[PDB]
């Protein structure tokens, strides 16, 4: 499978999540995603084929994970935007007020702005600290998906938000949306990963 | 908020 930010993958033939970013760890290929998407060793599938398993994760507390893929996967420095792509150029962290977009299997490609940093989400499982808040909308299934600037700087992976009864926060005004992502920097250093760029 |  071609690994692109934003595409769907399933975990143990049950839940669905979205790919974050293609990364490498020495010769091993992988992608970063959300911790709440699977437990260590869960099996990730892309279009019905096995692509890898969860190598590590932290959830709750943080919300992060990396899946190590088999050798046959093709890692790409891109994030889906409809039929087009956003090239990943790096991981400079943008500041409050910067515009940002996110890509995921449920709501596609949505943009908005970063409204706050260091936010805590109280999930049923426990608190998740240090999240950055943006107002791009997100829906159930978007978790783990890419958060990136139009200029190609990777910001993080989708964690959660105030989804309404329709499964998303796209039907409420930007001013009332709280869509949270986990910062990419600490995931890259914690696992010793390098981003695939182009 | 909820996870996703």
């Amino acid at each position: 499978a071609n690994i692109v930010g934003g595409i769907e993958y399933s975990i143990n033939n049950a839940s669905l999540c979205s790919v974050g970013f293609s990364v490498t760890r020495g010769a091993t290929k992988g992608f970063v995603t959300a911790g709440h998407c699977g437990t260590v060793n869960a099996t990730a599938r892309i279009g019905g084929a096995v692509v890898g398993t969860f190598a590590a994760r932290v959830f709750p507390g943080n919300d992060r994970a990396w899946v190590s893929l088999t050798s046959a996967q093709t890692l790409l420095p891109r994030v889906a935007n409809g039929s087009s792509f956003v090239t990943v150029r790096g991981s400079t962290e943008a500041a409050v007020g910067a515009a940002v977009c996110r890509s995921g299997r449920t709501t596609g490609y949505q943009c908005g702005t970063i409204t706050a940093k260091n936010v805590t989400a109280n999930y049923a499982e426990g608190a998740v600290r240090g999240l950055t808040q943006g107002n791009a909308c997100m829906g159930r299934g978007d978790s783990g998906g890419s958060w990136i600037t139009s200029a190609g700087q990777a910001q993080g992976v989708a964690s959660g938000g105030n989804v309404q009864s329709n499964g998303n926060n796209c039907g409420i005004p930007a001013s009332q949306r709280s869509s949270l992502f986990e910062r990419l920097q600490p995931i890259l250093s914690q696992y010793g990963l390098s981003l695939v760029t182009g | 908020a909820a996870p996703v």
